[PDB]
RNA sequence: GCGGGGGCGGUGGGGUAAGCCUCCGCUCCGAGACGGGAACAACCGAGACCGGGGUUAAGGCCCCCAAGUGCGGGCUUAGUGUCAAUCUAAAAGGGCGUCCCCCGCCCAAGACAGCCGAGGCGGGGGGCCCCGAAGAUGUACAGGGACUAAGCCCGCCGCCGAGACCCCGGCCCGCGGGCCGUUGGCCCGCGUGGGGUAGGGGGGCGCGGCCGUGGGGCAGAAGCCGGGCCGUGAGGUCCGGUGGACCCGCGGCCGACGAAGAUCCCGGCGG
RNA sequence: AGGAUGCCCCCUCCCGAAGGAAACCCCGGUGACGGGGGAGUACGAGGGAGGGGGUCCAGGGUCUGCCCUUACGUCUAGAAA
């Protein structure tokens, strides 16, 4: 069973692993929570779960255009896998670029938090099946929705601009639904 | 015979940059170091110095408490000696608070006796013999406002009117 | 969404009072009401207080607006709250 | 001519005394006053319109005789002469100077670059201030919208910007 | 030394303008450490003997990054914008796009749209935003992430934050006083004393020799390799190894007397 | 050749500069927060004393983490250039 809680900021274990479900928070805030308790919990695990529901707050072709730009604009004129720009595409691979970009860089202490941070799409089977899954909420990074504002989920971000790997996403996600709703 | 009101006055900007009449004033007014405090008699030659020096410096009315509690705290003597309660009765002040008293309702036009002075037997002198006629405060407790601005646009600068009592609170 | 009405019991959680609760008995604008949370009663003195300082709870007295606190008390006897007006959250 | 930004802001001393300027240019304006300009026939006016300066700058000579063109040309066209007075209040006293290279003008213009570089006259400017009256219209109160209309393609030939004001005599 | 420079002010005078030329005044760099400004001599703060404690200045407080996802009201939908200058910007003009202020008129419910029943029309102005708005290696550039507030306006509260200010310990300096047979040494007192290029002044270390004086050495001198201790330092001294005959402490005096550099000289030796 | 009468840990005691809290109670503010008491208190650089436990401590080579940091000499207003 899964067990929803508020996570107390001044309550942070120093030891373990902790799952924060990304559904209905902002992305951009919710990433400066992670990179912080990463920073401030040097041997803590941090795990997100349900990145395609993260939200960007404005218009949808605004926010469009802009990662359009970012995956086309932006390249090298030199050998590009030797030292090009490599821009990511998929949500959970997005939200982890977003919190590269809150650690510091250049630096182990960056590497090390980057590397005890674990991103999915939806909740896996393996962390459905535990017996008792204890997700997480951060307050203040979940969007206060009102009527007549504008914002995108990354799955529809994804899906804009890769069709082809969401499509084969959402069908793994309904050939497998079965046994997801039998865990 | 007249008795002019006693101001507090305290260097608050710095000595690099600071302009040459204003660092002038300031030498003569013996604000030669930061967050130093002088109490000066408010005679008109001294007011045109406290205007001329106005956006260096922050006046106001001292009380007497407070000018007692400076003298307990931040007083000192020649040699860089603290001054002491037991100095004032050997000099013949009975207290902290009467010397401050004396000095702010015009019994005395002095709070430090002059380089010229000379003490003589039985009289109590009308200053404190020997003492150092400058402060220097304490850094003020929780920050100031804006050593750039006028306190009367909710800086620092300038005529304080009696908050210079608390604020000297803050600094000592 | 977030519903403030005359006569609401509320939690204040902001401010020296935080955690106790009172009465909701005017509103001067959108973003303020009146609260007397009594002060023989909860602790909480009659004043303003903005909308994003309380947290309503689910239990309500029915007043008139502005109702003094002889009137919140005659409310909070009929409605039987007094024992849960005294407890402190949090 | 040079763009008129090179003359619009005022960067030094006015330059005004004839008898010493060599060679100063002449006015051009032809006629300063327009419509009814005797007092007897004004008295039926009773409306003033102001075209007044917003910023801090000179007007050139011939920037202020298109504007005046402009706006009499429109005046006559639908008010008629007999029914307004146009005045340019301000008469370009400054002399503008120009340093370049050039014909038979002096041995000290023929040095290049920044020696010698005190120019030679170049035209006339009226220096104007912020809520200087620059143009003065006496009207009967029908007419408000074509002298406010007048007024309009005047501005648009100035180079500092300006506002309408109305009021009565 | 007689090459100055930066910021601000004289609409300085000139010039289309210039990180442009030439004057006047304060300050700063040159010759000034340090905090902020994303870097950055002169912009803001501030003036640094050494070590430690504390408090503040500029500025900042979502993350990078110490300190607030701080508080009240309002505006913006453009990712506009993202807290002065260097520093990467923007004009005339158009827009009830949107929020608001004022004025003239009509409506006495027979006003604006074509009997209906409650407001309507016109003008001026203010705030933000939109168009005007086009470049050359690589992303909505002006720090990056990103943010719909973490933007802007009117106010507010606390906190973080320098070598600055306060305190303690140590050191040194200037001046005055005192003691000692003294080309000198020691002690005490006072200083809103402690940055510094060129340059001026005062003291000391080292190298070769000479005049004295006192010594070490085949039970191991000089030199060489590594190491401990002393001294702010120049440097001194000692230990272990190597080596095989000279060397050193102290006072005085004298010099062919101190190298990191001269497209340095000579030699050796590298990639 | 240095200390080992050392070093480190823990505990306890004493003194202690500038500075200096917290819960909780009371007054005020929409509020972030301010004020009276708690309290110049707990604490606080450092200075003394003692108890137990352990073996090296200083010093050196190399490497890692965090913080800081724009080769040298020279002319020059201006040198990492
Ligand atoms: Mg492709
Ligand atoms: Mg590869
Ligand atoms: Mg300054
Ligand atoms: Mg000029
Ligand atoms: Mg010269
Ligand atoms: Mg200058
Ligand atoms: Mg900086
Ligand atoms: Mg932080
Ligand atoms: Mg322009
Ligand atoms: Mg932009
Ligand atoms: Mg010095
Ligand atoms: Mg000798
Ligand atoms: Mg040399
Ligand atoms: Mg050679
Ligand atoms: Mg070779
Ligand atoms: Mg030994
Ligand atoms: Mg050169
Ligand atoms: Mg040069
Ligand atoms: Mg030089
Ligand atoms: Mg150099």
């Amino acid at each position: 069973m899964i067990v929803k809680k508020v996570l107390d900021l001044s309550q942070i274990p120093e030891k373990g692993e902790i799952v924060i479900d990304a559904e209905g928070h902002i992305m951009g805030r919710l990433a400066s929570y992670v990179a912080k308790i990463l920073l401030s919990k040097p041997e803590l695990r941090v795990v997100v779960v349900n990145a395609e529901k993260l939200v960007v707050t404005g218009d949808r072709k605004m926010v469009v255009e802009w990662f359009m730009r970012k995956i086309s604009e932006w390249r090298t004129h030199y050998n590009p896998e030797k030292a090009g720009p490599k821009i990511p595409r998929r949500p959970d691979r997005v939200f982890k670029r977003v919190v590269r970009g809150m650690l510091p860089k250049k630096v182990e202490s960056g590497r090390d938090a980057l590397k005890r941070l674990r991103v999915y799409m939806s909740i896996p089977l393996d962390f459905i099946q535990r017996r008792r899954l204890v997700l997480y909420e951060v307050p203040a990074a979940k969007l206060r929705v009102r009527p007549l504002m504008q914002f995108v989920t990354l799955e529809e971000v994804w899906r804009s601009i890769d069709p082809a790997a969401w499509e084969k996403w959402n069908k793994a996600k309904e050939v497998w639904a079965k046994k997801i709703k039998q865990a | 015979k007249t008795v002019y009101p006693r101001y507090a006055v305290i260097r608050l900007r710095g000595i690099p940059t600071t302009p040459g009449d204003i660092a002038a004033t300031l030498d003569l007014l013996r604000l030669r170091r930061k967050f130093t405090m002088v109490v000066v008699v408010g005679s008109p030659s001294v007011m045109g110095m406290i205007e001329r020096v106005n956006d260096w410096v922050t006046w106001g009315e001292i009380d007497a408490d407070t000018l007692a509690e400076v003298l307990r705290k931040r007083g000192r003597i020649v040699g860089d000696k603290p001054l002491t309660l037991e100095y004032l009765q050997k000099w013949g002040w009975n207290s902290f608070e009467e010397v401050a008293l004396a000095y702010i309702s015009g019994e005395i036009e002095t709070l430090a006796c002059k380089k010229d002075f000379k003490a003589r037997e039985g009289q109590r002198p009308p200053c404190i013999p020997y003492l150092k006629p400058f402060f220097r405060l304490h850094p003020p407790r929780g920050g100031l406002n804006s050593v750039k601005l006028h306190f009367s646009v909710g800086g620092d600068l300038g005529y304080r009117g009696p908050l210079i009592n608390d604020l000297i609170k803050r600094m000592l | 969404v977030k519903v403030i009405d005359v006569g609401r019991v509320v939690v204040k959680v902001l401010g020296r009072e935080a955690g106790r609760k009172a009465v909701v008995v005017d509103i001067v604008d959108e973003n303020y009401v009146v609260i007397t949370g009594p002060k023989s009663l909860s602790g909480v003195r009659r004043r303003r207080v903005n909308i994003n300082h309380i947290e309503p709870t689910d239990k309500k007295i029915e007043i008139k607006k502005g109702a003094s606190d002889e009137e919140v008390l005659k409310a909070l006897e009929a409605a039987g709250l007094v024992e849960y007006m005294k407890e402190r959250v949090k | 001519a040079r763009p008129a930004r090179c003359y619009r802001r005022i960067k030094g001393p006015p330059y005004t005394r004839e008898e010493y300027i060599h060679g100063a240019p002449m006015i051009q304006i032809p006629k300063f006053d327009m419509g009814t300009t005797s007092a007897a026939a004004r008295a039926a006016f009773t409306m003033v319109a102001k075209l007044v300066a917003e910023e801090r700058g000179q007007i050139r000579m011939q920037a202020l005789e298109a504007a005046r063109q402009i706006s009499s040309k429109y005046l006559t066209k639908y008010v008629g002469d007999a029914n307004y007075y146009l005045r340019l209040n301000v008469v370009p006293h400054h002399v503008l100077r120009e340093n370049r290279m050039l014909a038979m003008a002096g041995a000290d213009r023929l040095q290049e670059g920044m020696r010698l570089a005190f120019g030679s006259p170049a035209g006339r400017a009226a220096r104007v201030e912020p809520g200087q009256v620059i143009f003065y219209v006496e009207f009967k109160p029908e007419h408000l919208a074509h002298v406010k209309e007048a007024l309009r393609r005047a501005a648009s030939k100035l180079p500092i910007p300006t506002r309408i004001v109305v009021e009565p005599k």
